[PDB]
């Protein structure tokens, strides 16, 4: 069981997670507050689950980009802080659970991508404000082989990875680490993760219309944001 | 074609540090300007995407901290060679940026010139870590401002600066054509995050487009 | 004074030379270094790292049909699926890999690799594959009876679902007088067993991924620029 | 013979490098050093020292009466007496200040200030401010219930007559891509609480003065030229 | 325009050192002078008030104790070029200053002359801490004499001297124009009594007057 | 080879510099000192006379 804060994921298979690049999140160190003034701890409010809605994962699917924090700064606590803040620090514990049955085939690759600069297709213009800032409902892979930025899906696994084969399991855990140069940095202005899942092998089955849906929770670990109040004398 | 093999007998890891990955003194700039009657010198803003044989190679990693270390090669070819004298003023973020041979930019005192003769060994400076954050982004998932214009992956944090050469002397009877070659070699590379290496050429060198 | 004397070569740059130069801004503190998460501090660390193999072999798949064998109850068991060609300089199901892409950026290039393959049908799906390794100089095998006469493993995708499949020393290198290529450094080719066996509500068609990586005993020297990339719009924004 | 030869970066004149240099006058004695009084070793120590704010805000205001807020028992009391800016390299109450005038010869600039309000009244004369702080990315308060809701201070001047008010990591820098600039980093927001109470011998019209310094963690890099001054008459003088 | 924001990491005041602050190799003087048939050579009374950047920012402080690093850079422009030797006679107060390039002060045994060659590398001397004062008065609230002629500001301990540049050479059948750039930069400084940063443009380099 | 690099103020002849130089006659042995009476060795010996 995923129990954080006051959401909670009940499910059977588990424990096989992904500490993404092999750091697990921590709060920002007693030895770096040399940045902008102190960061507070807000402990229980923003470190829940914030499930997203389901996607509907069919035979023609290319893939799904979610990018963070951007998926999760209309949503909750997380998103009142975001709207409200200026600076944030935080890792995310991503849980993708894909339920289908005995009968259904097909393989996912949960990959979290850092730094995702996306490119547009046949274009010298770039993305706009709109094709990269999607919310909560995502994007979808128009170019899932060139992962949308003309590198390879096959060298895709060099990222914090976990596959999700049906015939084997059905769920994927992937707990990233404040991956950033800067101490802190700006929600509402950049996303520091990309939290993409894409077939490789499609889904499968000889009985009625195909349709597996994919579930995402991401949690939030170790918010830090700055301000609301201080001692001014 | 033929088609032969050799006993391979290599024992060392050494040669595949990404201090010796990328630590080579690549062309980075090429262009000539005008010597007669931004006109008639050069100037030209410090990145790594202007040629795409370091552009790919630096953008297998998603950050870098490296010291650059700019080499200005100056040949000189008439419209004989005199011995001419240059400027090679290195511009920070947020200092001035010259628009002609004798602006009054040229003389700033905080501004890192270097004044070398083409008869000598090339210039060379050593433009320390000049980025605020703690590694150079090389691919920015986000925007520069806030819905202003519109600047998708460009970094505030990124910039090094501008490199601004120019010839000090004054005006001459026959006309030159400088040609300069800045050869970038980064050094005390830190790299973190590897990344895919890209497949589809590139189209622009302001962001990650495809063709396809 | 200090009686010196010039040698041949002074005053050149040789661009691979490592010597100290003047800095441009000294007395200026560098941003501090901070705790990135997944230092790499040597390039054999991203080579070692699993990538999918695009195995199919075929000129008419395009995209991501490259990366998938997809095997299904019409499949005549005597047909080889797919066969990997060892050479990771030449086109096919290892260009456009990790241990492709970065071995393109070395000229000589030696150690053994590992191949993962994961089979991604249904639960109920059964059958067996016959996976070989040919060395270098020998006969690739076109039947499965010369197949089951080499290192081979015989797979069964029961309960299991990817084979580890470790290759012993894959070498190889580039050679000038090109026209010069290494011939062979081995391959892997995959026979049906069996058939393959799936239930009414299964679907019939199901897929293959394979995956390679390298050692610990991989190694790369006389690195070369890689001509994966070859040539720009607004081009001219650095110059303006 | 000592075997040398010459690297790139050999007879260069690079402006900003720190090299010893063949004096002019060897044994010529200097005068010698003498105590003499308040001896700057670090311009930090120039930053920490308070100084006028402008807080006028009008562009009507010439002179002196930009260092002034002039408050009477005309005022209306859900006004607002004055903003400030915390943008240092902004046109503003902080451009003509020390903390303001040294940070525009650095880039980068970033630490804590300190605010100091002096009321200038009559001794008879009482009343309150509410003095607030919007951190950076905050709305900026319009009505004085919008005030008393962010980090403020209420600030009655009875007997007191000056309030020290620490404003926490004050940061910014330029950037090129100039068309840039920070936003915010804050402002300092004060609003009348109740009224202006004078007795009918005072002056109804008392006035408030603005301070600013630095903290001892205000920090400054990457050196540059001031744009404070720009370019004279009996130039001359050195040359003839 | 756009508006971002980085968060700055900054941590030491190293920078901001007196030392760190004004070190830095400022243009003091830049004048030509015609080479062909004080005419046809350079001379220069040094001072800080040439240039409003440099003078602005020494006059953050009242007293300064600073030795010159006198860098002499000398390009030269025909009205091909040739060797050219130089001499640049540093002229303290006191001795005598020349008034042509054929003097006989340039032969003085006792000034501090520096020959170097245009196809060189730039000449550098540093000059000495000059003043009898313990520093150099910046701003001086008096006057030079009593009542004679009437000069406020100068203090007559204040003087460096002069620094006279001409060309060594007997009459050559070109003409020459030789643009002669000089390059002070104080060193091992010592500086008192800081004053506020100066608002108002300057109107003259002798007194500290203002337009408003 | 020892790497080295030309300054700003190489190859400049300062007239008031203070180095060393090459001999023109060397195992050139000069005429031995001898005492002469009366040296000075410094100027100011000379202004401590009326």
């Amino acid at each position: 069981q995923l129990k954080l804060g006051n959401s909670a994921i009940v499910t059977q298979e588990a424990a096989n997670y992904c500490c993404a690049y092999g750091e697990w999140p921590n709060y920002l160190p007693d030895h770096e507050a040399v940045a902008i003034d102190k960061p507070t701890q807000p402990e229980t409010a923003t470190d829940r689950f914030y499930t997203l809605k389901s996607v509907k994962w069919e035979t023609g699917s290319t893939g799904w980009w979610w990018k963070l924090p951007d998926a999760l700064n209309n949503i909750g606590m997380f998103g009142q802080n975001v709207q409200h803040h200026y600076l944030y620090r935080s890792g995310f514990l991503i849980h993708v659970q894909c339920n289908a049955t005995k009968f259904h085939q097909g393989a996912l690759l949960v990959v979290a991508i850092p730094e995702h600069q996306r490119g547009a297709h046949n274009t010298n213009t770039s993305p706009g404000f709109d094709d990269i800032m999607k919310g909560e409902e995502g994007g979808t892979f128009n170019h899932p082989y060139v992962l949308d930025d003309g590198t390879s899906l096959a060298c895709a696994t060099i990222f914090p990875h976990q596959w999700i084969n049906l015939r084997t399991n059905n769920s994927a855990t992937i707990v990233l680490p404040w991956m950033n140069a800067a101490p802190m940095d700006f929600p509402l202005r950049h996303n520091q993760w990309t939290l993409a899942i894409i077939p490789v092998v499609p889904l499968g089955t000889r009985t009625t219309s195909s349709m597996v849906p994919i579930t995402v929770s991401i949690a939030p670990m170790c918010c830090e944001f700055n301000g609301l109040r201080h001692a001014i004398t | 074609a033929i088609q032969t093999r050799t006993v391979i007998n290599q024992h060392g890891v050494s040669e595949t540090l990404v201090e010796n990955f990328l630590s080579r003194a690549a062309l980075v700039s090429k262009r000539s300007f005008e010597y007669k009657d931004d006109k008639n010198f050069f100037k030209w803003t410090i990145n790594t995407r202007s040629f795409v044989q370091l552009r790919r190679k630096l953008e297998l990693f998603t950050y870098l901290r490296f010291d650059a270390e700019i080499t200005i090669l100056t040949t000189v070819a008439v419209n004989g060679l005199p011995d001419l004298t240059l400027q090679a003023m290195f511009v920070p973020t947020g200092a001035l940026t010259p628009e002609k041979q004798d602006s009054f930019h040229w003389q700033s005192g905080s501004n890192a010139s270097v004044f070398f003769k083409i008869s000598d060994p090339p210039a060379r400076i050593t433009i320390p870590f000049m980025c605020i954050n703690s590694a150079y982004s090389v691919f920015y998932d986000g925007f520069a401002g806030f819905e202003k214009n519109g600047l998708y992956g460009i970094n505030p944090a990124d910039t090094i600066g501008n490199l601004c050469v120019r010839i000090v002397n004054e005006h001459q009877p026959v006309g030159f054509t400088v040609t300069v070659r800045v050869y970038m070699k980064p050094k005390h590379i830190k790299a973190w995050a590897p990344r895919p290496p890209r497949t589809l050429p590139y189209m622009s060198i302001a962001n990650a487009n495809y063709k396809g | 004074g200090v009686p010196t004397y010039l040698l041949p070569g002074s005053g050149q740059f040789l661009t691979t030379d490592d010597h100290s130069s003047a800095p441009a801004l000294p007395c200026f503190n560098p941003t501090p270094e901070m705790h990135i998460p997944g230092q790499v501090r040597n390039m054999l660390e991203v080579v070692q790292v699993e990538s999918m193999m695009e195995i199919n072999n075929t000129e008419s798949a395009v995209g991501m049909e490259r990366l998938k064998v997809d095997i299904s109850a019409l499949t005549d068991v005597d047909q080889l699926l797919f066969n990997i060609p060892l050479d990771i300089q030449l086109d096919g199901p290892l260009r456009n890999t990790l241990v492709g892409n970065i071995s393109r950026y070395y000229t000589h290039w030696s150690g053994s690799l590992e191949m993962t393959f994961m089979f991604c049908g249904s639960f109920m799906a059964a059958g067996k594959l016959i996976l070989c390794y040919t060395p270098p100089g020998g006969s690739c095998p076109t039947t499965r009876e010369t197949a089951m006469l080499g290192t081979h493993i015989v797979w069964d995708f029961g309960l299991q679902s990817s084979v580890t499949l470790i290759i012993p020393w894959i070498s190889g290198s580039h050679y000038r007088m090109a026209k010069s290529t290494n011939a062979n450094v081995g391959y892997v080719t995959c026979f049906m067993q069996t058939n393959l066996i799936v239930p009414s509500e299964s679907s019939d068609t199901c897929s293959l991924i394979g995956f390679i990586a390298a050692k610990d005993d991989f190694s790369l020297r006389l690195m070369r620029d890689s001509p994966d990339i070859g040539q720009l719009h607004a081009a001219e924004a650095a110059y303006q």
